RNA sequence: GGUGAAAUUCUUGGAUUUAUGAAAGACGAACAACUGCGAAAGCAUUUGCCAAGGAUGUUUUCAUUAAUCAAGAACGAAAGUUGGGGGCUCGAAGACGAUCAGAUACCGUCCUAGUCUCAACCAUAAACGAUGCCGACCAGGGAUCGGCGGAUGUUGCUUAGGACUCCGCCGGCACCUUAUGAGAAAUCAAAGUCUUUGGGUUCCGGGGGGAGUAUGGUCGCAAGGCUGAAACUUAAAGGAAUUGACGGAAGUGGUGGAGCGAUUUGUCCUUUGUACACACCG
């Protein structure tokens, strides 16, 4: 019975360094059957370390949805990204405050994506108060300049470049810097991407990333 | 015997009073 | 006789509590009356940790951890030793496990 | 501290100004009203330190003081004498 | 304690103990009369005529200058107004409060205060009829 | 073909009374092998034992071996949703049976379903009474 | 699948498991606290709007307008009722499967009403702090929340200000120690300022049952709610604490000191619960 399904490497886009995903497997080509309906649409979770072969990125997947096939090789696009379990349960703690945002944003290639946001209140070196609480007003300000600031990024530009945001998670740091003012922030992230439209698939488009 | 079901056995003794003596 | 000052709950200034379903048995217990415990576990017996971080395609990788907060009835608290029946003057200590 | 240490009649005035307002022997206000100075512009224009108004220098300049939850913040470049 | 709550909150404003006008105060008694009538003049009513005379002008109080209350002044000059401040303004948020619930039915917490705003309003209106403050039929509906 | 290592993703269903080992590709799109606790013990009181859990493991080696599969992605889950959120005993026999059977182990997530909120659980306000 | 073990049940017409996508209905984890808000009930996803509120600050205003309240009103968990919608999950009743000496239960499966919402009712909870509200006084202490003032020297900060730090003031939920107090004690910083008895005011108790029963009245569609006896019966019932015994709970004087006291310390099987003390063969 696995002798008539036959293994499609599958290759990242170039924005990671490393394109050697796996090899995933479909039955062999049949009536109405071709092996493109077996790879069309799939996702693959896959680590981000993995693909920039950097382990402090561990905490962090990625996903990729096959949509074409050429050849042997099946090629993937970025499908939304999302923390490991371990990294969210490890900065959820007591005696502080957790912000979280969402918020809508387009690309210039109508590209609809819902970007979550995650934020901890950060303890001072010299702080005697054994926790560290913001106020529901503080953190609806946070929760404001988090969200306008995702509005900012990925409006602007494209998955792409937003993706190469994403990476060395520079939106992240902006966060940081933007909230000082308002209270010392620690582990903030953009914890969750999710694509809730694509545009209609360009074979010319799919090829220029790969 | 549980104050409960003590409270329990007569309302329903007094439902049985009510249906009989109005009815 | 009351045996306790704060009625074996934490509730003070306010009136309702969501209550919470026990982990073991699925009771309905108030949150602040709950037997409340923060298990940082690993995912990989510590006998298996040698074996597993041998059989690893990569030489760095931290073996993930589990953390889990689990509630619990007075009943299955009791039961299962998370707490155990003290003696009068020891009752009044809410220190954490020196 | 202990009132057996002290006179109730004359009470060491150190300690009088830190009580609530009402809690004194007799009771007064710690509010005061001030001579403020602007940048180059005489415009005196005395105001409450408490003002619950935005107080606007009369050549409808800058405004000169915010009202807050206490003491009125002076505008940035401002100075004040007691009065 | 608040008349219809369980606040025990003990804020409020000391008048100094000299009663006499501050030295730094020079304007005359004349000119803070006439300032307060143009200030009821266009509609002020005597705590913002206080407050402004207050944090606007060099007036720390202005029992202290004229001698008189404002209110007293202003009934001297004509310029009170009909009803009370104080029941105006509790009129006032009453028929916010009924003009919120005519929009919003399931609101009982408004509801309640509601209930609570209009019995401030029955007793302030039984005591300005007691002092003849208010018409003898003067009735809130 | 001739990788480094081809991996495969290893769905370990640790319940209270079962255990699960499902592999799977990189999509979980296209089953592998699925081995079961009780498709290998024939009491249900040993099921969710780690024995089970072991045979189970053993046999999914071989057929991973057999597939030409030599590393492994672990994505271990409780029951999940209302009911209860712990491992059962199998989890830690299936995956040191898999590391001492010469495959490799790429990562290892938990993967078990946590709700958000939840449906109410069954077992009645005072719970299961025993 | 489910349990201690099973069985009821689903399943080669693909169960369970895996991935993707959509729909539906609930539910708002972690954060989450001897923390907040609210008259109580209660209130935890975002943003916006609407009206409301406490505290703080105030050299703003009125000037006694106040406190508590029969009558009379408003709200009032859950369950329940009438009708519409919805009906995921769970789930009274019911059916079945177990266990059992029996098992109308505990355990398991499927589930009806219900659980969700709208309109109209219902007005009851261990609706508890088992502690009505207003006011005065009288110990100490450190935390914490809200506001304000002062002093600070560091900020992935955008001079102020925020964030930390320190010192105060007011107000709030609480906590710790202590008796000089009170108490039958438990314990309580109020449950203190009581035979050295009187700040104001509402409700409400008079041995235990009968009994929140009968009847009348009133409210409610109903369920029931509110009001509410007597005859008769009985020498105790009950509270706190002590010792012992038991648990199908866990792991001998003296003198002095403590206690009203039984007792206890000394003596470091113990702790714990007890409605048992003929002491669980209760
Ligand atoms: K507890
Ligand atoms: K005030
Ligand atoms: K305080
Ligand atoms: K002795
Ligand atoms: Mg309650
Ligand atoms: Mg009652
Ligand atoms: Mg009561
Ligand atoms: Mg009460
Ligand atoms: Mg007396
Ligand atoms: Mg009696
Ligand atoms: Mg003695
Ligand atoms: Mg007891
Ligand atoms: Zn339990």
């Amino acid at each position: 019975p696995f002798t008539k399904k036959q293994w499609y490497d599958i290759k990242a886009p170039l924005l990671f360094t490393s394109r050697n995903v796996g090899k995933t497997l479909v039955s062999r080509t049949q009536g109405t059957k071709i092996a493109s309906e077996g790879l069309k649409h799939r996702v693959f979770e896959v680590s981000l370390a993995d693909l920039q072969n950097d382990e402090d990125q561990a905490y962090r997947k990625i996903r990729l949805r096959a949509e074409d096939v050429q050849g042997m090789n099946v090629l993937t696009n970025f499908w939304g990204m999302d923390f490991t379990t371990d990294k969210l349960r490890s900065l959820v703690r007591k005696w502080q405050t957790l912000i979280e945002a969402h918020v809508d944003v387009k690309t210039t290639d109508n590209y609809m994506l819902r970007m979550f946001a995650i934020g901890f209140t950060k303890r001072r070196p010299n702080q005697v108060k054994r926790t560290c609480y913001a106020q529901a007003s503080q953190i609806r300000q946070i929760r404001r300049k988090m969200v306008e600031i995702m509005v900012n990024q990925a409006a602007s530009c494209d998955l792409k470049e937003l993706v190469n945001k994403f990476i060395p998670e520079v939106i992240g740091k902006e966060i940081e810097k933007a909230t000082s003012s308002i209270f010392p922030l620690q582990n903030v992230y953009v914890r969750k991407v999710k694509i809730l439209k694509a545009p209609k698939f360009d074979l010319g488009k799919l090829m220029e990333v790969h | 015997m549980r104050a409960k079901w003590k409270k329990k056995r007569m309302r329903r003794l007094k439902r049985k009073r009510r249906k009989m003596r109005q009815r | 006789t009351f045996k306790r000052r704060n009625g074996g709950r934490n509730k003070h200034g306010r009136g309702h509590v969501k209550y919470i379903r026990c982990s073991n048995c699925a009771k309905c217990c108030p949150k602040d009356k709950a037997i409340k415990r923060f298990l940082v576990r690993n995912i990989v017996e510590q006998a298996a940790v040698r074996d597993v971080q041998e059989a690893c395609v990569h030489d760095g990788y931290v073996l993930p951890k589990l953390y889990a907060k689990v509630h619990h009835c007075v009943s299955c608290a009791i039961h299962a030793h998370i707490v155990r029946v003290r003696s009068r003057e020891n009752r009044r200590n809410r220190e954490p496990p020196q | 501290v202990l009132q057996n240490d002290i006179d109730l009649l004359n009470p060491p005035a150190e300690l009088e100004k830190l009580k609530h307002k009402k809690k004194r022997l007799v009771q007064s206000p710690n509010s005061f009203f001030m001579d403020v100075k602007c940048q180059g512009c005489f415009n005196i224009t005395t105001v409450f330190s408490h003002s619950q108004t935005v107080v606007v220098c009369p050549g409808c300049q800058t405004v000169l003081c915010q009202p807050t939850g206490g003491k009125a913040r002076l505008t940035e470049g401002c100075s004040f004498r007691r009065k | 304690g608040r008349m219809h709550s369980r606040g025990k909150g003990i804020s409020s404003s000391a008048l100094p103990y000299k009663r006499t006008p501050p030295s730094w105060v020079k304007t005359a008694v004349a000119d803070v009369d006439e300032l307060i009538t143009k200030a009821a003049k266009k509609g002020q009513m005597p705590s913002q005529i206080g407050v402004l005379l207050r944090d606007q002008h060099g007036i720390p109080l202005v029992k202290s200058v004229t001698g008189s209350k404002i209110l007293r002044i202003l009934k001297a000059h004509g310029l009170a107004p009909e009803i009370p401040e104080d029941l105006y303004f509790l009129i006032k948020k009453a028929v916010a409060i009924r003009k919120h619930l005519e929009r919003n039915r399931k609101d009982k917490d408004s509801k309640f205060r509601l209930i609570l705003v209009e019995s401030r309003i029955h007793r302030l209106a039984r005591y300005y009829k007691r002092t003849k403050k208010l018409p003898p039929t003067w009735k809130y509906e | 073909r001739e990788g480094e290592h081809v991996f495969g993703v290893a769905h370990i269903f640790a319940s209270f009374n079962d255990t699960f080992i499902h592999v799977t590709d990189l999509s979980g799109r296209e089953t592998l092998v699925r081995i079961t606790g009780g498709m290998k013990v024939k009491a249900d009181r040993d099921e969710s034992s780690p024995y089970a859990a072991m045979l189970a493991s053993q046999d999914v080696a071989t057929r991973c071996k057999e597939l030409g599969i030599t590393a492994l992605h672990i994505k271990l889950r409780a029951t999940g949703g209302n009911k209860t959120k712990t491992p059962g005993p199998g989890a830690q026999s299936a995956l040191r049976a898999l590391a001492r059977s010469g495959m490799k182990i790429g990562r290892i997530e938990d993967v078990t379903p946590v709700p958000t909120x939840s449906t109410r659980r069954k077992g009645g306000r005072r719970g299961r009474r025993l």
